[PDB]
């Protein structure tokens, strides 16, 4: 940052905004929202900013990961689309099967995935019956 | 050109059978002369008898050769492992990997699993 | 040393032998397997394709023992000894359960009768409740109810507990143990083992860890030494002098000691063990211990009865001790006077 | 007593108080290739004396 | 040197290597592969076993000629090494 | 008859203890020694060295993560070319057999605390060359290994998504409340 944007965008946002953005991002960042993860990450443009800076997240968590971002804005932040998930028709498909819960990175936790053989066992030994004498 | 390395020796075949016996000789007092030198290079903690012992069992495996175009790789890629061993450029793990420090039988090998 | 081991609940186990991919057919559990010992038994498991679960406490302690197997093989839980329930989930799936768990001195939420009756108790317990074929508790050496050194005494009713509940226990009495990473080298050749109460005359029948973590694989396979006793020690009897002559002539250091009358050393070890967080060496037992002499008691199977002849502690000296010679002493051969 | 004498003490005491707190809160797990010479992953010859 | 010091310690190593057929054959004119029993490998060692004895590096050319125990001496008189 | 007198009435009371990811602060001990991990841990976050040892092509995108877009400067992350010098070691490129005892010897001189990243298919399972004669299957043969990163190669930001999991890990890693229980 530098004194003309810092102190502008400090003069919009507020010193109790400020202190937290220096406390996450580091920087201070001012923009408008544009639409919140099912997981409650906040998404702000602002094209007036350098490249690549023009779009960037609020994470809802405090433990903030970036596997928290919900599949179709993971690919608005990437500037993959230009069109949010706000105003994207296929995040209306209906699917049924589809997690209705937020489902991230599971690692280091108990919910890891533990792989497994999803087939049965190839050769099958006799169950022996001794006939009697 | 580039400077061949310390115990670079330029690869000759071999004139006739005395040629051949007496670089053999040549290379196996060459190996056992240098197993104190190993030892302490690779800290070997077996003593220098058993190393002599492994050296003279891998010249002894081609005892039976009656071939000089055979015996001549051979007598290369001694000269190359003396040069490697030599120099340091294989480590513990590799000389370590040459000292092993199959069924007896029929019966004890059907009895475990083949072997 | 079959294709086929049969196991005391009479399950088979068909097995495929070498290497780290294939099948050795028995699930283990391990407890107090991050010490010293622990390592040569999960090692010797894991690398023929066993299933080893390996309970643990502080996780980055655990990490060298992942390396031991393919994936998949060794399974880390995280347990506490008055964790009941861990212990349950750690000894159920497993067809043999080995007990490693000790501490040669008290901590402030163990004691040493805390640590091995009551330990040993739960381990047990659950080895009785999911009725898991093996059972080698690993005891000391000198074990005795009627012992008065708090460690020979209650790891030996912990000895008599396991047998009370579950009477197939293999119990394994090793002596004063070395190898890398040794308690018993690696002090003599350290310089905080300055202080000792007796002359350092005290005899033992030292034994390679190494040999001991064979001897119990060698347990597993051979069923027969199920409900037995075996004490692993070595070949000659030494003193902690003929031990620390050794390492001298082996660091080319001449190492020394203090010697302090143990009606004045044992109050201050039992200090520093008090009011210092890490291990020490120095607590009022160990000093106890300090002034006792290793027996072997007779009617106990033998590293003989496994089919195994232990190797002598000078023939590993310059092996472990190489990495403490003085640079101008390092490039020479080992000592082998 | 004098300000260059008292300085000389602290200058030392504090190569001490960081030089205590190292050698008592880290770790300690001394073996024998974690006590080798550096040679960029490789033993060499020792001939640095 | 002395002629019989450098001669003395040659009965104990060559009595002291493993396998020779028997220890009452060496003498001062003894060869080892007619009497002693010693093929080319074992010749070669015990050339490698004098030459460790008396501190002395023995060449290929010299190395070779030492098929008797006669030549081991002269050659160790011949060598200013002890 | 019981063991030792106390047997079968001493079991009706025993103390049923919650496991370290199951507890917390309670009183001022605690207090204190949460503290102390917080201020060690901070530090080794803070201040995250990795050696500069890379094999081939992943320490390409490596070596991104040290330029201006990604800065990896700006999070404390500085590389250090000795091993005693360094806190982690990513394993970015394929171990050869040849270099198997090289990268376990600069990891085995790497001082404690230390840490393990693996960087990519070939360090994760041998990858692309998983069926060659020369390759081993995967670093943690050799070494023991704290993250794995997917990826041929990974992309720079999935590195950092790596490296953010260990210091997560080492956030949550419990060093003087480890002791308090033993
Ligand atoms: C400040 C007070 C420091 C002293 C507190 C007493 C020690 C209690 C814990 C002892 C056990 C530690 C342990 O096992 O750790 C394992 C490890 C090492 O244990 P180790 O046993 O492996 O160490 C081996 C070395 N010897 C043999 C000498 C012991 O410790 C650590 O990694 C960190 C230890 C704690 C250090 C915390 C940061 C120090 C700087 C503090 C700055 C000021 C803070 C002020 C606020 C404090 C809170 C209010
Ligand atoms: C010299 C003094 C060093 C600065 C003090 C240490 C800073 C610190 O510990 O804050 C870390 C802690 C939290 O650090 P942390 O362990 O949660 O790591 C932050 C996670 N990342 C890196 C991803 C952002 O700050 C606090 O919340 C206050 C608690 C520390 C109490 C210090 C009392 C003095
Ligand atoms: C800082 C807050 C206070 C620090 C912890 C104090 C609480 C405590 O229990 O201190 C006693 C501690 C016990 O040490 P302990 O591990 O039980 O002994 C075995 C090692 N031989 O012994 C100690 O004094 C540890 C040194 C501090
Ligand atoms: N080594 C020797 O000289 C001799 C050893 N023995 C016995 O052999 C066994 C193995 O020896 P060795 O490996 O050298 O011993 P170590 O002390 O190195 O290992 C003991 C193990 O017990 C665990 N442990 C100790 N106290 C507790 C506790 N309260 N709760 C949970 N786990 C605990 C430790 O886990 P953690 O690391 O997490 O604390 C560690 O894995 C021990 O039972 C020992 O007493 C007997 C005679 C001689
Ligand atoms: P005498 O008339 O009995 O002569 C004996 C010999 C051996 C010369 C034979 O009569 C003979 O001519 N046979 C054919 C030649 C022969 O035996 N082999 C060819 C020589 S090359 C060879 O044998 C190489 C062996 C392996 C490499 C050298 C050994 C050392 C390996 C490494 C040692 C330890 C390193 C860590
Ligand atoms: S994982 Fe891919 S990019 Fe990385 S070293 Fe292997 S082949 Fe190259």
């Amino acid at each position: 940052s530098y004194p003309t944007r810092t102190l502008a965008n400090l003069r919009k946002i507020g010193l109790k905004e400020y202190f937290r953005q220096l406390l996450y991002i580091g920087d201070t960042k001012y923009g408008e929202l544009v639409g919140v993860d099912k997981f409650g990450n906040k998404f702000y443009e602002n094209k007036e900013e350098l490249p690549l800076r023009t779009r960037w997240v609020d994470y809802a968590k405090h433990d903030y990961d970036a596997a928290h971002i919900e599949p179709m804005w993971h690919a608005w932040i990437s500037y993959q689309v230009d069109t949010p998930p706000t105003r994207e028709p296929l995040t209306q498909i209906e699917r049924p099967w589809a997690p209705k819960e937020h489902v991230p990175n599971r690692s280091f936790t108990r919910g890891a995935y533990k792989p497994y053989n999803t087939t049965q066992p190839k050769i099958q030994s006799w169950e022996p019956k001794a006939a009697p004498r | 050109a580039v400077q061949p390395t310390k115990f670079a020796v330029t690869v000759r075949q071999s004139r006739n059978w005395a040629d051949a016996k007496q670089r053999v000789i040549a290379a196996y007092r060459a190996w056992i002369r240098a197993a104190p030198e190993i030892q302490t290079m690779y800290s070997i903690p077996f003593p220098v008898s058993h190393i002599r012992t492994r050296i003279r069992q891998e010249f002894e495996r081609h005892r039976y050769v009656n071939k000089l175009n055979v015996v001549d790789v051979l007598l290369q890629q001694s000269n190359a492992d003396f040069q490697e061993t030599m120099n340091f450029w294989r480590q513990q793990s590799h000389v370590m990997a040459f000292f092993k420090e199959l069924p007896s039988n029929f019966i004890t090998g059907f009895l475990e699993g083949r072997n | 040393i079959s294709d086929i081991h049969i196991t005391r609940t009479g399950k088979p186990l068909i097995r495929i032998q070498g290497g780290r991919s294939s099948l050795g057919e028995h699930t283990a559990t391990v407890f107090g397997a991050t010490g010293q010992l622990g390592r040569y038994i999960v090692n010797r498991l894991a690398r023929q394709g066993c299933t080893v679960i390996v309970p643990y406490r502080e996780e980055m302690a655990k990490r060298h023992l992942k390396v031991s197997g393919d994936l998949g093989r060794v399974i880390f839980m995280e347990f506490d000894l008055r964790n009941t329930q861990s212990i349950e989930e750690s000894v159920r799936h497993s067809d043999v359960v080995y007990n490693l768990i000790g501490r040669d001195y008290p901590t402030k939420n163990f004691s040493l009768a805390d640590v091995h009756i009551e330990g040993t108790e739960r381990i047990v317990e659950a080895v009785a409740k999911y009725d898991v074929d093996r059972f080698i508790q690993v005891s000391t050496y000198n074990a005795n109810p009627d012992s008065t050194c708090e460690f020979f005494r209650t790891k030996g009713i912990a000895e008599k507990v396991a047998r009370h509940v579950f009477p197939e226990t293999t119990i394994v009495r090793p002596a004063p143990m070395f190898g890398f990473e040794d308690r018993l080298l690696l002090k003599l050749a350290s310089v905080t083992n300055l202080f000792t109460s007796n002359h350092m005359r005290e005899k033992f029948w030292p034994v390679h860890v190494n040999e001991v973590g064979e001897a119990l694989e060698r347990m597993l396979y051979d069923d027969s030494t199920a409900g037995q006793t075996f004490e692993l020690y070595g070949p000659r009897q030494y003193s902690m002098a003929q031990i620390a002559e050794l390492v001298d002539r082996e660091i080319y250091k001449k190492r020394r000691h203090i010697n302090l009358p143990k009606p004045i050393l044992q109050p201050l070890a039992e200090l520093i063990n008090r009011v210092l967080w890490w291990d020490t060496g120095l607590s009022r037992d160990q000093v106890e211990r300090e002034f006792h002499d290793q027996v072997i008691d007779p009617t106990a199977k033998t590293f003989k009865d496994l089919g195994m002849e232990p190797t002598d502690i000078s023939k590993w000296t310059y092996h472990y001790l190489l990495p403490y010679r003085p640079s101008t002493y390092y490039d020479l051969p080992p000592s082998t006077e | 007593m004098s300000a260059m004498s008292i300085y000389i003490i602290f200058v030392s005491i504090i190569a001490i108080l960081f030089l205590a707190i190292d050698l008592i809160f880290a770790p300690h797990n001394p073996y024998k290739e974690k006590l080798s010479a550096f040679e960029c992953g490789f033993h060499s010859f020792s001939q640095s004396r | 040197l002395q002629k019989v010091e450098v001669y003395e310690r040659i009965k104990s190593l060559l009595a002291g290597f493993d396998k020779v057929n028997d220890p009452n054959n060496i003498t001062e004119t003894a060869h080892f592969a007619n009497d002693l029993g010693l093929d080319s490998l074992d010749t070669v060692e015990v050339v490698m076993a004098i030459e460790e004895e008396f501190s002395i590096e023995i060449p290929d050319k010299d190395a070779d000629q030492i098929h008797s125990v006669d030549k081991a001496i002269e050659y160790i008189l011949r060598q200013p090494d002890a | 008859v019981e063991p030792y007198p106390g047997y079968e009435l001493r079991k009706s009371l025993r103390k049923e203890v919650p496991l370290p990811s199951q507890e917390g602060t309670k009183g001022l001990v605690q207090y204190a020694l949460t503290t102390l991990d917080i201020i060690t841990n901070w530090a080794r976050q803070g201040s995250f060295w990795p050696m500069t040892f890379g094999l081939a092509c992943c320490a390409v995108e490596m070596m991104h993560l040290s330029t201006p877009r990604y800065d990896q400067d700006r999070l404390g992350i500085i590389f250090r070319a000795s091993p005693r010098q360094s806190d982690v070691m990513i394993v970015a490129g394929t171990l050869t057999n040849k270099m198997a005892p090289a990268l376990r010897q600069v990891y085995d001189q790497m001082p404690d605390p230390r840490w393990v990243i693996s960087m990519g298919s070939c360090a994760n399972g041998g990858g692309y060359y998983h069926y060659s004669y020369s390759v081993v299957r995967g670093c943690d043969r050799i070494v023991p290994v704290d993250v794995y990163v997917p990826g041929c190669p990974p992309t720079s930001e999935a590195l950092m998504y790596g490296i953010f999991q260990l210091q997560r890990k080492m956030r949550n890693t419990k060093i003087t409340r480890m002791w308090y229980r033993k």
